[PDB]
């Protein structure tokens, strides 16, 4: 396996496992402090999926708010962790997306996603990829099919791989004194790329089921 | 060449007198005019219309309106007109207070925006006041 | 080598002719939907919740040339 | 191939780990 | 030092989340 | 010597220049977008599809950029 | 040696040159659509469908680029 | 040798250009069709029909650079 | 030789730029033209043909640059 | 050889830019002509004749440039 | 030698140039020309005269260009 | 020695192509943003949180270029 | 020899120049002259007057570049 | 030797290029500032704290520079 | 020899930069003078001799350039 | 020997685009802060000190580039 | 003979840029003052002081110019 | 050679981008200032010192590129 991601993955992938366990652990009517964020984000799927996905947003609910706190706990993991003085010959220590591999993970999952909608919902025989509207669309459906996986990885894998590497390239030269902005940058637009691939999941699957 | 000036409100005109110098603020700032001005129609708004005529420059409320300041022309069309010391400044000021006392109480909308509306109207006519 | 030269000639100058476009983009876009919070106010989240899904589209944009850089200088499959 | 293998570990690792945690 | 500045104004930021949750769910109960 | 140094001079030249129209383009598109939507706030849940998928048919134009400067970082035929 | 350098930086500079046009085009022939959508909202589905036939004809105009710079890449007559 | 690799960079380079300048213009001619659907929706196959021809003259700008790209790579008469 | 080097190089050139001078001309020609036809609905039997005429004008600036890629690929009197 | 090269090389150049120019000057004129005729769409003879001169006053200066460049070609006094 | 080569460079530059500029000049002119036929229709008779003097005073300059290239390609005075 | 030197001139020139943007991309949301304050005295803090959400957003492609010519400058792994 | 080889490329470039900013001059010139016009349909003469001046300051521009040029390639004092 | 004549004309450029673009916004942003700020009196005090937080924002593009060009000029490894 | 070739270039690129700048120039502010002619005949005679000495003034703009480059041509004491 | 010679020409360059960006800003600025004075005549007390605090964050913002190329004029710690 | 070179092609840019510039500058300063003068000749002759002062500073640029080419040309400090 | 001859080409290029970028600066904000006066013309009082103190704000920039050009052809501490 392509260990330098999968071992700091490994510990990201416990902390997912037991924010499984925080559900099953408190019941709170009224959440105070810290699970009021909890439901926050629950109702952030539930405006994500009703505005994008359609109907059968709640069966995937569980597919989009995975991706979402996954991309939002490998932040975590990528930029709030202190790991100054941690040392791995195998590699650098940043992230689980530091690999290509997850993001074409979750851009094969989200396809797959809308390909079971459309052809489940609506035929078996056709989906949107069959020329209805104009029968000389065939570009369209081979260009489309073929850029939105890959591609819509490559809208968040880009940034966060990106700021994974530049915070070492710029610890190499200068102190954690300057680029501290470079990290704050980072924080504020690693969540909402999370929140892109969701929405982009969700318009696809609202694309499969219209 | 020379212009006159011939302010007119729905009921009457208040002013006939060929002018030289007039300056009306307008809702995109102010526009300045001399003697033959080209032909020209000036949206006006609630702003104080000082008036030099050569030896004095007296100051004239007026409340909205339109304008033309085509040849030898100035025309303006307002809902009413007063000149600014017709009107007493502590009567004047008390009614600028009055006025943004009712933009306080004013949390609707109708009713804000014509607040808003009186207000305005009632703060330039202290401003024509005690000038 | 002179694939040393190069190779960092292209390292440097990838990321610089990316930022242009997405920089005049950025610009317009946050402008218009600046000046339409202030027009309604109340539709500010219906205008942030946009501009923000074509900013990270745009962010993309600039990201794919830090990525050609960034595999370019460390993961370098030629030096 | 080596990428597509570990694509396709990570696509059922997500698979196990999403369901079991976002349905309860 | 710096990491320690992070961490505090990274709390703070927790914080202003968590009241701000709080006070909707000062809504829903109200 | 000098078809890996071409390569990647190549490969950085193009994802440099492929952000070059999208990138001011999506933000032409994202705010005259944005101004409707904050001049009508109501037609908003159907201007959003239009915006991001000419989102989509824009960032293509960079996609195509990344991916032939990927070709030749990775599957390069020539070196 | 210098065929494959000159083929090689001619495929980057291909498609790095060719996206600039339509990356201008597509976003304000979007723009004006969206503001043309904010008068009439049901009328999107037709202004959405000259601006979907436009875009097809727009994404031609750099895929056109980008099958000159694959069949420079692997389909080559020259190596 | 020499002669190939500048026929190629010629193609490269031609097609470029070819895809810049047709892209803004089909884009204008797109965005000022879209925008004069505003006045009526009843007047959409007049807008249609009319820039759909007009961009078939734009394409033919583009496959010109394109068909030009061809004769110098693959009907190469002078290698 | 140098002596292809150059024509084929011209006639690369040639053709891009007579691609990227009409094509924003025909493009706000265009733009305009279909804005007409919305704007007066009486119009368009008159429109179309003072447009189609003043296209094959345009057309006409790049048939130039066309014929000159041709008579320097094929037939020059320089091979 | 040089000489050859060089009148070639000449005639591209001068094709190129000859062909731009009068694309974005044809372009803007027949934009604002159909707006015009738009605006008044009682005198479209009396608005074709114009049109049609100021048109070819703009061909001609295309003309120039490929008559300078044919006699680079073909009619040439220095080689 | 170098005398020829320079001086047909030169040539071609020159007609290239001469012929860019005028032009956009001259369609910013003529499409002045037009909109203002279109609003105040009674002015024809004056327009035409005008229009095509100012004209004329736009193509001097190219007429320039023109001959200063047949001159230093026919009647060159050092070759 | 050679590397060294290419590697400090793309120091210089990622900052050098990168920072063109960003600049009036501020200036001009922040111009509708203080227009839009104008406007209205309400909207100010609605308008400054998504001016300084882009100023941060835009700041960072900067950034990139920042510490790319950082890592040009000391941390190489080719010199 | 090389002087009069290196001294046409100047004088082109010369000619070249002073034909392009005349003429984008004279057209926006000429445009609002005839944008006067059709504001007053009597005053054309009168209009046309300084019209001529204009011109005929804008043209001297030219035909300074153009005494130079005559200077260099016909009365070249240094060859 | 060669690489302190390198890193010189990089931080010259770097400064120059990096206050090119704020050079440009600056003027914008506050221009529009200093239009709005004459509107409404009360919100000047508030406008003054944005205006100056954006240009310290742009100002921060050429201060990155200026880092760039100390760390070249006197904090130089390489030379 | 050298000297005398050097010159020829500074003299016209001088010239040719110094048409191209002012050129446009006389065009905006002379447009802008017999458009407002219009406004008020009355004065346009006593508006003409603004129009005169700023048309001087910008002469001088050339007219500099020119003895510049007559300077470069005639009395050059390195000849 | 080299340094130093490429030391001139990057100060030159340097100080060359530092006057080229801010100037254009510093116009618009001032330009539209003197407009918001011609609007309100009581701006006066009011925009000044904005206006020169504007003014003089813009003279920082190319006093970089100028300490930088005096700098390398004096303050040359390599040669 | 290599001094003597260089400074020539110095002093012909230097005046080159120098009168590009203020070219437009004084273009649009004159063009923007005759319009208002012209739709309101009230302060003509009061506005024809800060006309010309307002040409004097735009001279001024242009005149540091040609007094440095002036002492590149006569009086070299280095020949 | 190299010193003295590179050294005036810098120069030359200094005192000229001095001149490009505040020329175009002060030419639209000392023509927004003159329309300010035409508009109100009587608020000359409040018009003189500011358009003053923003055309030697403008007139700094280039200042700038003359005192290095003074240090350039007389204080060179390098020859």
């Amino acid at each position: 396996i392509h260990g330098q991601v999968l071992i700091t993955s490994w510990v990201v992938i416990a902390i997912l496992l037991g924010s499984a366990a925080i559900a099953v652990r408190s019941p709170q009517t009224i959440p105070t402090g810290g699970q009021n964020f909890f439901e926050y984000v629950l109702e952030f799927i539930r405006d994500v999926s009703k505005t994008q996905i359609g109907e059968e947003y709640r069966p995937w609910v569980p597919f989009i708010g995975t991706m979402f706190l996954f991309i939002f706990v490998s932040n975590w993991s990528g930029a709030l962790l202190p790991w100054k003085i941690i040392q791995l010959p195998h590699g650098e220590l940043a992230a689980p997306t530091n690999d290509i591999n997850t993001t074409v993970a979750l851009a094969l999952l989200t396809s797959v996603a809308y390909f079971y909608a459309g052809l489940t919902k609506k035929g078996l025989g056709y989906f949107g990829k069959y020329i209805q509207p104009t029968p000389i669309l065939l570009p369209i459906n081979i260009l489309e099919d073929f850029t939105k996986p890959l591609s819509l990885s490559f809208r968040l894998f880009g940034n966060i791989l990106a700021d994974e590497l530049v915070v070492v390239v710029l610890v190499s030269l200068v102190p954690l004194v300057v680029p501290i902005p470079v990290m704050f940058l980072g924080l504020f637009t690693s969540g909402i790329q999370a929140l892109i691939f969701a929405t982009l999941a969700a318009a696809y699957i609202g694309e499969s089921l219209e | 060449m020379t212009l006159n000036l011939c302010v007119l409100t729905p009921n009457r005109s208040i002013w006939n007198s060929e002018v030289k110098e007039i300056i009306l603020s307008t809702n995109s700032g102010q526009i300045g005019v001399l003697p033959n001005h080209a032909p020209t129609a000036t949206a006006v708004d609630i702003g104080i219309l000082r008036i030099r005529l050569n030896d004095q420059w007296l100051t004239l409320a007026l409340m909205g309106g339109f304008a033309r300041i085509g040849n030898n022309e100035i025309t303006i069309l307002v809902n009413d007109a007063e000149r600014g010391s017709d009107i007493d400044p502590q009567e004047a000021q008390q009614t600028l207070e009055i006025a943004e006392a009712n933009l306080r109480k004013a949390e609707g909308k109708r009713q804000k925006i014509e607040a808003n509306l009186a207000l305005r109207r009632a703060r330039t006519r202290v401003e024509a006041s005690n000038t | 080598p002179l694939i040393a030269a190069a190779s960092v000639i292209a390292a440097g100058l990838a990321v610089g002719l990316a930022s242009i476009g997405p920089g005049v983009g950025q610009g317009t876009a946050a402008g218009q939907a600046v000046e339409g919070i202030a027009r309604q106010p109340e539709a500010e989240g219906k205008i942030r919740g946009t501009l923000l899904l074509s900013l990270a589209f745009m962010e993309a944009l600039t990201i794919y040339g830090l990525v050609v850089a960034l595999a370019l200088l460390f993961a370098n499959p030629f030096v | 191939l080596t990428l597509p293998i570990i694509m396709a570990e990570f696509l059922f690792l997500m698979f196990a780990l999403d369901k079991i945690y976002y349905t309860p | 030092n710096l990491s320690v500045v992070l961490g505090v104004l990274i709390f703070f930021g927790k914080g202003v989340l968590s009241d701000l949750l709080d006070n909707r769910k000062q809504r829903i109960l109200n």
